[PDB]
């Protein structure tokens, strides 16, 4: 339950239409759209009351179309999409004024499908060093060269997520700062303690789930279609 | 909008400490105000409301409406790594809530014994792709970013195993060079004198 939300990431080619939804709670006669960017606080763009859409914002251009036909649901459609639309969109009801919102859809607007790209991963092994030192061990996972910023990393242990010893970086940061399609970096971290890591049957997986292209988008290379996937990647332990 | 100020920081509070939290509004008609809680993946999720002069008490939690100065401020006792959030003041305008742009809290992790040091990691797969990790420091390190575009360079991240109640702090670096060391990797920083650097 609460409220809803889909998609919950779209990649859009600059100048294309796409559309957004919002499934609120139902007792909610309040329906609220908002724009967010990092760094900033959500923007104000419409608020729907019942059916009745009561207020738009000068950031709800004309391009920008929301509507709640059966006062309930709600979608939101941009048309010919700008670089400058890319923000998280959120959506929000209420029974009187406070506010509760969905998990978002996350829009990326890029030139041109092709400079969306899966990440790599790769794992890299405790040092020596740290082992002898502080009788732990600490993993590193390394997720490069994706594009969009929009990935999940976890953490894997003999086939179970693990959250204890786990430090994920809060953003992934530009690989070409000054670009404007920037391909994106991220770490994480896993610290267990030396003799869970020097056991050879402990298993250790960082998981990246990559957000990319939809089934129904125009592939028009060679190279894999660059579609929501996993990768991940692996080590075992090592009794040294 | 010019209606909710707040100031971005991010401000830092030791762990246990208490939080301050500050925001300005320009209209006094104002009546209704809001503390959202966003954590940095997530949407903002609303942690208390005030509708009326004066203060109000919900846990950990004290926010505190003055209409006279025209200010609220949400306060923050004991400190935990879990309020390591952005925190979005907001205001009722008729029927829609206005946000300023939040502020963002880093709670400092209280780190009994630091060891600080640099250890270089190798890849799993390839033997000849690695890694630098920088960890163990105190929780006021200031790690640098790299202004090196062949070195990348991630922020402070505190970890906790909560199973041996040891929390710690790290920086990870790597470059497209694989001839670069991790002695002459995190330079561009000031890290404590004595961190260990292994051969």
């Amino acid at each position: 339950t609460g409220v809803s939300q889909n998609p919950r990431h779209k990649i859009t080619k600059r100048g294309q239409n796409v559309t957004f939804r919002c499934d609120p709670i139902s007792e909610h006669n309040r329906l609220y759209w908002y724009r967010q960017t990092l760094g900033q606080g959500p923007e104000f763009l419409t608020y729907f009351q019942n059916e009745a859409q009561l207020e738009k914002s000068r950031l709800l251009s004309d391009r920008f179309s929301a509507e709640r036909p059966k006062g309930s649901f709600s979608t939101l459609e941009i048309q010919r999409t700008e670089q400058g639309d890319s923000a998280m969109y959120l959506c929000a009801s209420s029974p009187d004024i406070e506010q509760y919102f969905g998990p978002g859809t996350r829009l990326t607007v890029t030139e041109d499908l092709k400079n969306v790209f899966p990440p790599e991963v790769a794992v890299f092994e405790p040092s020596e060093a740290e082992i002898s030192h502080t009788q732990k061990a600490t993993l590193v996972c390394l997720a490069t060269g994706f594009y969009p910023d929009h990935v999940e990393l976890s953490w894997w242990v003999n086939g179970k997520e693990v959250h204890s010893g786990v430090c994920t970086d809060p953003q992934p940061l530009k690989e070409q700062p000054a670009l404007n399609d920037s391909r994106y970096a991220l770490s994480s971290r896993l610290r267990v303690s030396a003799t869970f890591w020097q056991n050879p049957r402990n298993h250790f997986r960082c998981q990246v789930q990559f957000y990319g292209l939809s089934e129904n988008d125009e592939w028009t290379q060679d190279r894999a279609k660059p579609v929501t996937q996993i990768v991940s990647a692996e080590a075992w332990g090592r009794a040294d | 909008q010019k209606e909710v100020e707040q100031n971005s920081g991010p401000l830092s509070v030791p762990e246990g400490a208490i939080a301050s939290l500050n925001c300005t509004y320009s209209d006094r008609g104002s009546q209704s105000f809001f503390w959202y809680r966003q954590y940095s993946g997530k949407s903002p999720e609303l942690i208390m409301f005030i509708y009326s002069n004066g203060d109000k008490e919900d846990g950990r939690f004290t926010a505190q409406l003055n209409k006279a100065s025209q200010y609220v401020s949400l306060l923050i006792r004991d400190s935990q790594p879990s309020d390591s959030a952005t925190y979005l003041c907001a205001v009722n305008r008729d029927d829609k809530i206005i946000f300023g742009k939040g502020t963002r809290l880093h709670i400092l992790p209280n780190i009994q014994n630091p060891d600080p040091a640099v250890y270089q990691l190798r890849d799993s797969k390839s033997s000849d792709k690695s890694v630098c990790l920088f960890t163990d420091f105190d929780s006021q390190t200031n790690v640098s970013q790299s202004k090196d575009s062949d070195v990348y360079i991630t922020d402070k991240c505190v970890l906790d195993m909560r199973s041996m109640d040891f929390k710690s702090n790290s920086a990870v670096a790597w470059s497209n060079k694989s001839d670069f060391a991790c002695a002459n990797a995190f330079n561009n920083s000031i890290i404590p004198e004595d961190t260990f650097f292994p051969s």
